[PDB]
């Protein structure tokens, strides 16, 4: 029964209570039992029609369904909503997961699982805490739900409530005998999450409970995780608790100001200079047994000057925001290390401003440190490498030449990132294997974008020899796509997507220049795809022989010189001339 | 055009040239408004920074219409 | 028609569920008996409305 | 300086953009912010170029003031000119009381203060209720400012 | 003066609309409060005032109309 | 129809062909609703009329739309006309001849290497069949153009 199940679902999804009465009654009980039990394709999920009605809070509709035939309240089904796609829990959890108190107060008296788990062991208390709906949160603890339901990431519902600015939901769990000391899988507490967004009122409740205050699993004290944020009220609040030692309380304001100008959503140098100067005034306030910054030389990538020392020294560099942004970023470079993600974030923002301010020379130099920092952190740079080639394409339009050592350093680290990205597919098995399949593949595209713009731009001979090494590195890696393509086949195919930025103007796939650079380093010209077509077969399948024949004429002679088999066949036994569909390429194939 | 004065018409007569265009922006004769606007940009002291400013002060038909007449 | 009566027992009181209970309860009065289970549909329709409106639907 | 501050305040009050754009042209951020920091009393009421731009209704002027210029929502201005003229006004509050939904949603997307309390601790939510503009209230509720912020007389929105 | 008002009424008719167009809704009505109720045909002005002004602006001028 | 085809308004062009308006309403100047599309490389506009049976016909001067598309150095829609209706191999070879002619002799498109490779494609296809060979007509050398006698062989080209 397909349509009848959907009509039963339609009776509860749209809230038409008369259809629900006419469906459960006026017919048999066994057939409707299968209909109201679950849905198959309705909503892209497999939940009971009462459950999807609880998602919309149809409290009156779900009340009538229980009167005729009591559906099992503990029955579960998929609910794809906020918090990623979820094989959702019971309807009481789903009503709590929908933030609808009208359905929660009915199932509890009717009989429901108070502490029912989800795929990520989510209790209905956490589901209400995820929505931050206080009256539902007040009700589950009145139903005596467990206050210590920690996630698979060791995130208790109180810590889940601490993600947002729920100053009332967080304080209510504190009233319900729950101290905020349940650390996450990364050791994160409710203190750190409230300090991420500067929730001074939430921390004050946790201050009021007087339970404990400690660092997370990253070794970051709650003032430090607020220091990398842009809200000094938390560090000010912890100053009342006297947990701010004078070394940490000064570098906090040093970090607090810098993030308040080194953010896309937070860019104000006036408080940034004020916080840095007041901290350095406090840094110089110690007088005897003075404490100072661990001095860091300027990065070959980021900037050309080291950090300031005198409190008034940073006042003179306030006029040029480039100097003070760097000065505020060195002090968080030394205290957070090269592996911190939150100190790598200002690196991308700075060059993006220079991209907006046409300082493409400073944009490329400084952005190399973000790739340098993320190499230390051993994380993906697929957004970083794409942003390099986008800005590389932008300055070609402005005709600002790149630095050949700069374009080599990004290329040298990209293949190391791709080697990590290829190993990332090896490192993961079932968590995000399709994401990892799409992770290394898009990284190869960025390298293809980076190499293509490198060929277009001027490059020194000593760097160009090292530039071809990364291409020589990847052609030895031989990355095989989902369809069996390789790096050579990626440039050969004209169906290769190009980034929406000016990289369309610098990538001309099928790109002869990239392919010519690919052929000298050992391209697999006779390699076959999933359909068995060689590099000669893919290039002849192009349907535009007139638009870019210069790319075609270069690749007809040269790829044949690499060893392309004119008599090669596909998995469907297709020859290059047989699968041509282009007279110009086939005649070129006949000549070659 | 006021002979590209060093410091007199860069801010005094410059203001009315947009104001003639801004009125003609409010009038509706944008082609006449562009004419008074495109003389101001030519006599502006630092007009390259105003490319981002002037690309959104306009109705969408004038976004490219002023840009075509910007070198003029 | 019995199928139209089922349609009447399903869409006759569409205004009643939408708020306009004047034209819905009156229309569902004949539609409750027109269904194959008149007593069951009338009790369910009374249960579909409030207990204060259960008597109004039944006496309609 | 003060005359230039009056000029940019009148330009923001009127609605022209290139006038104060050229008035701030070839200037550092110090005097630019000072001109934008013209919180001086006009008509007996404290007002600011950003505030009077939000009070105006021109979403273009405030979209330039938040993006290409450095001004902050923490400001002092009128909240109700007829009989109240109470200070401590957020630009979002001024736009909500005036009723310009485009300026309200633009300031919300910018990140303006949605839970501000004045000396009479009045929220922009109750100003939007006072104006009766439905979409402003809907946007504010979707952005989850508050619902139970009342006046000093415990006067709910 | 009242004959000169017949031309002075036209001044707020000209000048006061920019005050509403700029955004001074209250001040524009306040500027137009001095204008209205001196012309020979207030009703002929009223039937277009229902739609010349924005719908919130006109009803606020209705409050200021007898003032 | 041709006015939108003169511009890049591909949405109006693809809509108007469904409005029971023929693509063969030819102006006396010679525009067959694709000649006016053959100026700015309107690959999206021409694809609509090629689908819509554009009915290729020469202009008032006798130049084909394939030639007119080659007149604007627009190789994108040249292939569309070549792939549409009759192949007409005699014009197929000269399409490469005409398109390559301008790339070394046009101010907007000065590409010397593209002139050879288009001519080489013309020279490849002219003698590709072997028998029933076609050759360029031997026009007399013109003193303005030196004393060259065209390229009847791939070796001299």
């Amino acid at each position: 029964m397909e349509g009848l199940a959907g009509y039963v679902y339609k009776a509860a999804s749209e809230g038409k209570v008369l259809t629900l009465a006419a469906l459960l009654l006026n017919r048999s009980e066994s057939d409707i039992r299968y209909l109201l039990g679950y849905v198959s394709q309705q909503g892209g999920q497999r939940s009971t029609p009462l459950i999807i009605a609880a998602r919309n809070g149809h409290a009156k509709v779900v009340r009538l369904l229980l009167e005729h035939y009591r559906v099992q309240t503990q029955q579960t089904g998929t609910v794809r909503f906020d918090g990623y796609v979820i094989d959702g829990a019971t309807a009481l959890w789903c009503a709590a997961g929908a933030g609808h108190f009208e359905v929660v107060k009915l199932l509890v008296s009717h009989g429901a699982n108070v502490n029912h788990t989800t795929v990520t062991n989510s209790t209905p208390l956490r589901a209400a805490c995820f929505d931050g709906r206080l009256d539902i949160v007040k009700y589950l603890v009145e139903n005596n739900a467990n206050i210590s339901i920690a996630n698979k990431y060791d995130n208790t519902c109180l810590m889940i409530a601490a993600y947002k600015g729920h100053t009332d939901v967080v304080r209510y769990l504190l009233e319900q005998r729950a101290d905020p000391n349940a650390k996450a899988h990364c050791g994160a507490t409710a203190l750190h999450f409230a300090a991420e967004a500067g929730h001074i009122d939430i921390v004050k409740e946790l201050i009021k409970w007087r339970a404990a205050i400690v660092v997370n699993g990253h070794g970051m004290t709650p003032l430090k995780v607020a220091a990398e944020s842009c809200k000094a009220d938390v560090v000010e609040l912890l100053l009342s608790h006297a947990d701010c030692d004078r070394r940490s309380r000064i570098e906090a304001l040093e970090l607090l100001g810098a993030s308040f100008a080194n953010d896309r959503e937070n860019y104000d140098i006036i408080k940034t200079y004020h916080y840095l100067y007041l901290a350095m005034l406090e840094r110089f306030q110690d007088g005897d047994n003075i404490l100072e910054k661990e001095v860091l030389p300027p990065i070959h990538a980021y900037g050309n000057r080291t950090e300031c020392r005198n409190p008034q020294e940073l006042e003179s560099i306030r006029q040029d925001r480039d100097a003070l942004h760097m000065e505020g970023l060195i002090v968080r470079e030394r205290i957070l290390g090269a592996d911190n993600i939150d100190v790598s974030h200002p690196i991308i923002y700075r060059g993006a401003v220079y991209a907006d301010n046409m300082e493409f020379e400073q944009c490329i130099k400084l952005w190399l440190h973000a790739l340098h920092l993320r190499q230390k952190g051993n994380r993906n740079t697929h957004k970083d490498l794409l942003r390099f080639a986008q800005v590389f394409s932008q300055m070609i339009h402005l005709n600002e030449t790149v630095k050949a050592p700069d374009i080599e350093c990004v290329l040298r680290c990209s293949v190391l990132e791709i080697e990590q990205s290829m190993n990332r597919v090896k490192n993961i098995s079932d968590a995000d294997v399709h994401n990892a399949m799409d992770n290394y593949e898009c990284n190869l595209y960025t390298f293809l974008y980076l190499v293509c713009i490198s060929t277009k731009t001027q490059c020194s001979e000593e760097d160009q020899c090292k530039i071809n090494k990364q291409i020589y590195n990847l052609i030895h890696l031989d990355p095989r796509t989902r369809e069996g393509f390789t790096l050579l086949h990626l440039a050969v195919n004209s169906n290769t997507p190009v980034d929406d930025f000016h990289t369309n103007d610098v990538c001309s796939f099928p790109n002869a220049l990239v392919t010519k650079l690919l052929l000298d380093c050992g391209a697999e010209v006779n390699a076959v795809d999933n359909e068995g077509n060689s590099a000669l077969h893919i290039i002849v399948q192009y349907n535009r022989p007139i638009s870019d024949f210069l790319t075609l004429h270069s690749i007809i002679i040269s790829l044949v010189e690499a060893g392309a088999h004119t008599d090669m066949t596909n998995k469907q036994n297709k020859t290059p001339l047989d699968k041509s569909t282009t007279g110009v390429s086939e005649i070129l194939l006949k000549t070659q | 055009l006021p002979d590209l004065k060093d410091a007199e018409a860069v801010q005094k007569f410059f203001l009315e040239e947009i104001q003639l265009g801004e009125e003609l922006l409010a009038q509706g004769e944008y082609e006449k408004g562009v004419d008074h606007l495109t003389n101001a940009i030519a006599v502006c002291g630092q007009p390259q920074q105003l490319l981002q400013v002037l690309q959104q002060t306009l109705p969408p038909p004038v976004f490219q219409m002023l840009l075509t007449k910007l070198p003029t």
